[PDB]
């Protein structure tokens, strides 16, 4: 369990 | 007292809609998820899929990041997504956003939390 710590784009 | 985990959370996801209301989805979302307090963060994109299918990104496709780091994945499947953005007309504290729905892969950075 690595989890989401930035969103940093889309697609 | 904010890992950077439930940052996470409490800025990109919203699993209580499959997607955008209407034009005042980002004006509502941003006020209640605290983004606008001090001032009108500019961008923030909100994720309409279960907390556990997006944590599930970070053991999909593994790419660069936008910096260069190599904690970046990127989901297999789109996703149902709101782009929210500052309006050229908007200033503190009354920001107002222009909401973009899509459906689209996200890319997330990844770290064990």
């Amino acid at each position: 369990p690595y989890v989401p710590v930035h969103f940093n784009a889309s697609v | 007292k904010e890992t950077a985990a439930a940052k996470f959370e409490r800025q990109h996801m919203d699993s209580s809609t499959s997607a955008a209301s209407s034009s005042n989805y980002c004006n509502q979302m941003m006020k209640s998820r605290n983004l606008t307090k001090d001032r009108c963060k500019p961008v923030n994109t909100f994720v309409h899929e279960s907390l556990a299918d997006v944590q599930a990104v970070c053991s999909q496709k593994n790419v660069a990041c936008k910096n260069g780091q190599t904690n970046c994945y990127q989901s297999y499947s789109t996703m149902s997504i709101t782009d929210c953005r500052e309006t050229g007309s908007s200033k503190y504290p009354n920001c107002a956003y222009k909401t973009t729905q899509a459906n689209k892969h996200i890319i997330v950075a990844c770290e064990g939390n």
